[PDB]
């Protein structure tokens, strides 16, 4: 009797190819959320430095009215 | 690009496990006569290399 090493039946395939899934998100549409968040930063901010300001008139008439 | 360095040597560390079962050497097995392969391989290395394929 022989006990070499053969492939037992044979061997199954090993792929070669390059695997890379180009993801993606088409970019204009990556752009498209940028500007989204870019510009609903800027109304959120514009709202509330609007709101300080009217604040900070109220601190320029507490300094009005404390002074004399 | 300090990372991908280790990641294939892992993989060359099963490729010298293979060579110590193939032989016994680490890395210099001599092993090839000449006059053909001296020594054959040891029963359960081929499923091991399509494994590692």
């Amino acid at each position: 009797v022989k006990q070499d090493m053969p492939p037992v039946g044979g061997y199954g395939p090993i792929d070669y190819k390059r695997n890379l899934p180009r993801r993606g998100l088409s970019g204009y549409s990556m752009f498209a959320v940028g500007i989204g968040a870019l510009l609903f930063g800027y109304w959120s901010m514009m709202r509330w430095n609007r709101e300080r300001r009217r604040l900070q008139i109220e601190d320029f008439e507490a300094r009005i009215a404390l002074m004399p | 690009a300090m990372t991908p360095f280790f990641w294939m040597f892992e993989e060359r560390e099963k490729m010298f496990e293979f060579y110590e079962r193939v032989s016994g050497a680490r890395m210099h097995a001599a092993y090839v006569r000449p006059g053909g392969v001296h020594q054959d391989l040891p029963l359960g290395l081929m499923d091991d290399i399509y494994e590692f394929s």
